[PDB]
């Protein structure tokens, strides 16, 4: 069932033939074996006449009319990229932690301890000196200094304030690293922005007119999202729309799929909602019927597709 | 032990404003409680003062038209515009 | 296409930004342990 | 009391010992990720000098840390000869013997201070050697648990340290009475 099942039904009827729905084996659309140089998917299926024709979202390409025939489009459309809505990570509840690392903060407790303890030992050992600062008192005078919170006592000897001094420096410098830091800590919208990075995961359809437009297209910024495409790990490539959609889903927004405008739309209006089309369509494209190349069905295809125009079967299939 | 109820607040008061401290508690259970205090302090005034040094560098919707009035809108007398509207089936 | 088609080219302060303030601070309290014990 | 102290510092002059010279030979220090032994990119156990591998074609095979693959050399020099973490070892010893021959030659009461000053300054060599571990290994990982055998003796080095200045101020202050 669907807009190609509803399409086929009324195509059928305007062509003027009998007909029966198969699901292409390979699963794709149509693409010429980079290698092999034998069509796969649904243009495979009419090249080698194992299809009479191809009621699909097949994208009308030279290649594809050069190997198959098509109707006029059914359909105008352009790649388009989705992503999984953002929902930044709320923040920790220990997030306050964050500008300075974990090690920095575990330094930070010995630190304390240490000079909490050194200034106790200075200070009263000797006993030529016999409040002042003892264990308790030592720990309270360090942790203010920290804190910035102010002394109440300081020390008095020359060894006292050595120990004092180099506490207060080192507090000035790690605190005032710390203000300065969370300042910085709180301090892709097209194809365009997706080309000019690579971290955000993207790709195509990995056997199609997707793959095959990025492969041949002559824009900047396309043929530089190709080059990083064709290379991005894990293989930005996929089967299916819906495997590139999931891709976009279960990447939290870490993968954006380039689909074709209709099927971003689509996925869009589909639960979860968890997707969005954002960027403009790559390319001014459309979907035909297609036959095999020199087929008999391609000029009934090609009339029925302007009947179902000029009614809107095919745009009201769409909506 | 001077901590009376409006040292006490006192006493809190300036340690948020990052100022003097005078009386300094001196028992355990004060310096727990005044220790806690000293490390609110400086996580929140560091925020305050973080955010702000940001702050320093750095009608809408067509229901939104239909539910008020005070910005009163319309179309060209004669236009698509005012035909869409005339003939919409959208409640809004 | 052989040049530029196939083209293949805020974080937490961690201690080793701050490991000298610590150097510092150690080498201080030893010091200090000394001038005491000369004393 | 005063026979309480003594117990309880010897005990924890042991128990920094030990745990100092567990941590100094084990190597579990940092869990992550690299090779067993080669001349691909699994988990290790990677102590102070050792590298060994958990999970593996050679789970189990340990080679050596090759610490050397002017600044780094130095601090690649202090770090390969692990002289603060070995130091501390070396004067957390010290301050047993001194606590230890605080009871035969008694009455000395400075025995007791100098075993104070080894302690505390354990506890300093310590620390050093810690940021220098950190500072090195830095140019996912999780410390393991000699790491924190290692702070743990810092811990409780700095804590007899304590006892130890506390128990001489005491002397002093009886034979002052
Ligand atoms: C701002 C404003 C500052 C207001 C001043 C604080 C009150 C001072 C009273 C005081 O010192 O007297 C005695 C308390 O006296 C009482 O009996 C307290 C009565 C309850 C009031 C508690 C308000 C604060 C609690 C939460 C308010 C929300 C104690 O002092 P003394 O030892 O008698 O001398
Ligand atoms: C009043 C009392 C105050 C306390 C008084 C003085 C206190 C000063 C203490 C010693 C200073 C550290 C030495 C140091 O930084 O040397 C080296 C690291 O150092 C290391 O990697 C060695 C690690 C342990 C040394 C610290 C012992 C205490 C760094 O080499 P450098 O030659 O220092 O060059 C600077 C680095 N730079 C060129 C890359 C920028
Ligand atoms: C009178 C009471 C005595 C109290 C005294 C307490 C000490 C307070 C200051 C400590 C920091 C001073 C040490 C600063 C070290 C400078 C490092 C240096 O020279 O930098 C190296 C080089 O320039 C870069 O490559
Ligand atoms: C002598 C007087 C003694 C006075 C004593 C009072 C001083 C308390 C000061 C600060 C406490 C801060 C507590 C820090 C807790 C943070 C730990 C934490 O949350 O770390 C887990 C992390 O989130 C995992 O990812
Ligand atoms: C003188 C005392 C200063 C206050 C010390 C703050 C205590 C910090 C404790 C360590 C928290 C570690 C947070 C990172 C944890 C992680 O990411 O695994």
């Amino acid at each position: 069932e669907g807009y190609c099942v509803d399409l086929a039904a009324e195509i059928a009827k305007h062509c003027g033939f009998k007909y029966k729905l198969t699901i292409v084996g390979d699963g794709k659309y149509g693409a010429r074996d980079a290698d092999t140089k034998i069509w796969n998917g649904m243009v495979g299926e009419l090249v080698y006449g194992k299809a009479d024709i191809a009621i699909a979202p097949l994208t009308i390409t030279l290649v594809r009319e050069e190997v198959i025939d098509f109707s006029k489009p059914f359909m105008s459309l352009g790649i388009s990229i989705m992503i999984k809505k953002p929902q930044k990570s709320k923040p920790g509840v220990f997030s306050f932690l964050d500008p300075l690392a974990y090690e920095i903060w575990m330094c930070i407790v010995f630190a304390y301890i240490g000079v909490s303890v050194v200034l106790f030992l200075v200070s009263r050992f000797s006993p030529y000196e016999w409040n002042e600062f003892g264990i308790f008192n030592s720990l309270w005078f360090s942790l203010g200094a920290f804190m910035r919170q102010g002394c109440d006592i300081s020390p008095r000897s020359l060894s006292g304030r050595i120990v004092g001094g180099v506490w207060w420096f080192f507090t000035l410098i790690i605190i005032s690293s710390y203000t300065a830091n969370l300042a910085a800590f709180l301090t892709i919208e097209s194809a365009e922005d997706l080309s000019k990075q690579t971290e955000i995961a993207y790709g195509t359809l990995d056997s199609g007119s997707t793959k095959e437009f990025f492969r041949r297209s002559k824009i900047a910024v396309f043929d530089k999202m190709w080059t990083y495409m064709r290379s991005a790990e894990p293989s930005v490539f996929v089967r299916t729309t819906a495997e590139g959609v999931a891709r976009v889903r279960k990447s939290k927004g870490k993968y954006a799929y380039l689909l074709e405008s209709t099927m971003n739309e689509y996925i869009e209006q589909r639960k979860p909602c968890d997707t969005m089309k954002v960027g403009g369509n790559l390319d001014s494209k459309g979907y035909g019927i297609a036959t095999p190349k020199g087929s008999s069905l391609r000029t009934p295809v090609n009339l029925a597709v302007l009947k179902l125009s000029e009614q809107g079967v095919l745009d009201k299939l769409k909506n | 032990n001077e901590f009376g109820i409006f040292n006490s607040l006192w006493f809190s008061l300036g340690a948020f404003m990052r100022q003097g401290c005078d009386i300094s508690p001196r028992s355990l259970s004060g310096r727990i409680v005044g220790g806690v205090w000293w490390f609110f302090t400086l996580i929140i005034i560091s925020s305050y003062t973080a955010n702000l040094a940001a702050f320093l560098t750095v009608i809408e919707s067509a229901e939104d038209l239909s539910k008020q009035t005070e910005i009163a809108y319309g179309t060209l007398d004669s236009g698509s515009t005012k035909e869409f509207f005339r003939r919409s089936k959208i409640a809004v | 296409k052989w040049w530029y088609d196939k083209g293949e080219c805020t974080s937490a302060l961690s201690l080793s930004n701050v490991a000298g303030v610590f150097y510092i601070l150690v080498g201080g309290l030893g010091l200090a342990m000394l001038v005491a014990l000369i004393e | 009391d005063r026979g309480v102290q003594m117990l309880l510092t010897t005990v924890g002059a042991f128990a920094a010992f030990s745990l100092m010279t567990i941590a100094v030979g084990t190597d579990y220090w940092l869990y992550s990720r690299g090779v067993c032994k080669t001349k691909e990119e699994v988990m290790t156990h990677s102590g102070l000098w050792r590298t060994c591998c958990l999970e593996g074609n050679f789970k189990g095979l340990c080679k050596q840390i090759d610490h050397f693959p002017t600044a780094e050399y130095f601090l690649r020099a202090v770090r390969a000869s692990s002289i603060f973490p070995i130091l501390s070892v070396i004067l957390l010893f010290m301050g047993g013997l001194c606590i230890a021959a605080s009871e035969f030659y008694k009455t000395r009461h400075n025995i007791i201070l100098s075993a104070g000053i080894f302690f505390v300054s354990a506890g300093l060599s310590n620390i050093i050697g810690i940021i220098v571990y950190i500072s090195a290994n830095a140019g996912s990982y999780s410390y393991g648990w000699s790491f924190y055998f290692g702070a743990l003796s810092f811990i409780i080095a700095e804590m007899v340290g304590v006892l130890a200045v506390h128990m001489f101020i005491d002397r002093h202050k009886q034979l002052r009475a």
